[PDB]
């Protein structure tokens, strides 16, 4: 016994060593888990903190049954963490913590109903600058709150689950986009959500890679210069287009040179000082 | 020397293709706009809005 | 699930448990595995034994009894905890006392099941402790008799050295694995067998 605190303490210090910058927790955390918790747990660092709250849950997976309400007993504690708290890092973080303790069903659906977390998810699904990253976790925390209703009987939080709705435009585009990932996601959401619910509602190819390079025939959109007035001034406005990497050709002995539209204006600039 | 500066477009055409180009200026009706000049043998100051036609055309010729 | 299955689990009681410093975790783990077990097939029973310094016990004796299982493997070990037999005042454990406990009680089950079709058990081993020589005649009766049953035995063996098991799992054609890694027992009794 007296062995297993100092055990899982050296591992409790190295996740507090390597906590704060990059992603280290992980690996460590799931090891941590096994071996009140969460009241203990909150006074350390978020970061980690969550992660160990993230996995603890998922490792569950008769005492079985007393550590499952023993979690359900300071679920709060954890929500309250998780607000407040609330980059796309952790952003992760929260919601897949989130989702986490959703598959647990140990989360009260009111209370979850009222709270910004939920705004949150769809607030980043609605965006349209947030990364692939960041999408797949709150796509996931989306789907495990309507997987943790299991009745929609009784659950405030099959209403504000309809937040979904409001995605549609974000599917527009992304499907604009190629954006195959997000589309995915989507998709999850809508199956997701009537999966809940759903009760109450009602060669031949070696002339097609030649056809797709057809498809692809070279030139460039471009500004010419010439009549420049002393060599001096080729020289000069040559270099500090190589230096931009926009030079297309150059030609000395005609005092003429080509630079690609994408810098016309850093040659503009320089054109008038000096 | 940043005398005159003008919108075109470069093309980094082979030495087979280019004189087509020519060809294609010259011999032509509503063209020989197309050209503004040939700077190096490899490469032309063409178009712009000729492009599209240029590139079209010598897909369609052979 | 149309096989009955019982599975075995000896327990080793040493206080070598001590070096382990937890069989509290420990006993938490074997439950979470049980219960595992018992939900994935209504035919599977469960039977658990400890293996003692002095002598071998029955911890008990369905998945619907787990809350009973629960209860009476906590209550077991508490009066098992002893100062006899304390730290290695005794290196080895009645294994083979244990090994017999458990024949009998899957020969028992097995008439009754005899009435119906056939059952399938396996008797899987936590072990802590040492071998002896003493050990040899009686360990292997109860090994032999299990092979020629086709009973496999299986063993984890979380520390020590009982060389014993390990050849009782390669006769009987069960499972031997030392554990590096004692806090994996988990992982180990869900993935190892």
């Amino acid at each position: 016994p007296g062995v297993l605190d100092r055990l899982y303490g050296h591992p409790a210090t190295c996740l507090a060593v390597f906590r704060e910058l990059p992603s280290l927790a992980k690996n460590w955390v799931m090891r941590m888990l096994f071996l009140k918790k969460e009241f203990s747990k909150a006074q350390e660092e978020s970061t980690g903190l969550l992660s160990g709250l993230r996995i603890w849950h998922t490792q569950l997976l008769n005492l079985r049954i007393a550590l499952l309400g023993g979690g359900k007993a300071w679920s709060d504690d954890t929500s309250q963490l998780g607000p407040d708290k609330h980059v796309l890092h952790f952003m992760v973080g929260s919601p897949s913590a989130a989702v986490s303790q959703d598959l647990a069903q140990l989360l009260s659906q009111a209370g979850l109903m009222k709270s910004t977390e939920p705004g949150e998810p769809p607030c980043i699904t609605s965006a349209g600058f947030q990364f692939l990253l960041l999408d797949t976790p709150a796509q996931l925390w989306y789907f495990m709150l309507q997987y943790l209703q299991t009745a929609q009987s009784r659950g405030m939080d099959l209403v504000e689950i309809l937040s979904f709705l409001f995605q549609l435009s974000f599917s527009t585009l992304g499907k604009d986009y190629s954006v195959e990932g997000m589309s995915d996601s989507l998709l999850n959401f809508l199956q997701h959500l009537r999966e809940f619910g759903l009760v109450f509602q009602r060669t031949d190819q070696i002339r097609l890679w030649e056809l797709e390079r057809d498809r692809l025939r070279f030139t460039e959109g471009v500004l010419y210069n010439q009549f420049l007035s002393q060599v001096d001034f080729e020289l000069l406005l040559a270099h500090a287009r190589e230096l931009g990497v926009l030079v297309f050709e150059n030609s000395a002995k005609r005092l003429m040179v080509v630079t690609p539209a994408g810098h016309s204006d850093v040659k503009r600039f320089w054109k008038r000082q000096k | 020397m940043v005398n005159v500066l003008k919108g075109v477009l470069i093309e980094c055409d082979p030495a087979m293709k280019q004189f087509l180009l020519y060809l294609d200026e010259s011999n032509a009706l509503g063209k020989k706009f197309i050209i503004q000049d040939i700077d190096d043998t490899h490469v032309f100051v063409i178009a712009e809005l000729v492009n599209v036609l240029q590139e079209r055309v010598g897909e369609l010729m052979d | 699930e149309d096989e009955l299955n019982l599975l075995v689990i000896v327990v080793d009681a040493n206080p070598i448990w001590w070096g382990k410093q937890t069989l509290s975790k420990c006993i938490d783990a074997v439950m979470v595995l049980g219960n595992s077990h018992l939900f994935m097939n209504r035919s599977n029973k469960l039977a658990v034994i400890a293996s003692h310094i002095q002598e071998s016990r029955f911890l008990y004796p369905k998945y619907e009894l787990l809350t009973s299982a629960n209860e009476v493997i906590v209550e077991e070990i508490k009066d098992l905890m002893t100062k006899s037999d304390i730290k290695g005042q005794h290196t080895e454990t009645l294994l083979a006392g244990s090994l017999a406990k458990a024949l009998c009680y899957i020969h028992r089950m097995n008439k009754e099941v005899k009435d119906n079709q056939e059952m399938k058990s396996r008797i899987l081993v936590i072990k802590a402790a040492e071998d002896s020589a003493l050990q040899y005649m009686n360990f292997m009766n109860v090994i032999f008799a299990a092979q020629k049953q086709n009973i496999l035995i299986d063993a984890c063996v979380l520390d020590s050295d009982s060389g014993l098991l390990q050849q009782a799992c390669d006769i009987t054609g069960g499972l031997y694995l030392k554990v590096p890694q004692m806090p994996s027992l988990l992982q180990y009794l869900l993935w190892v067998f």
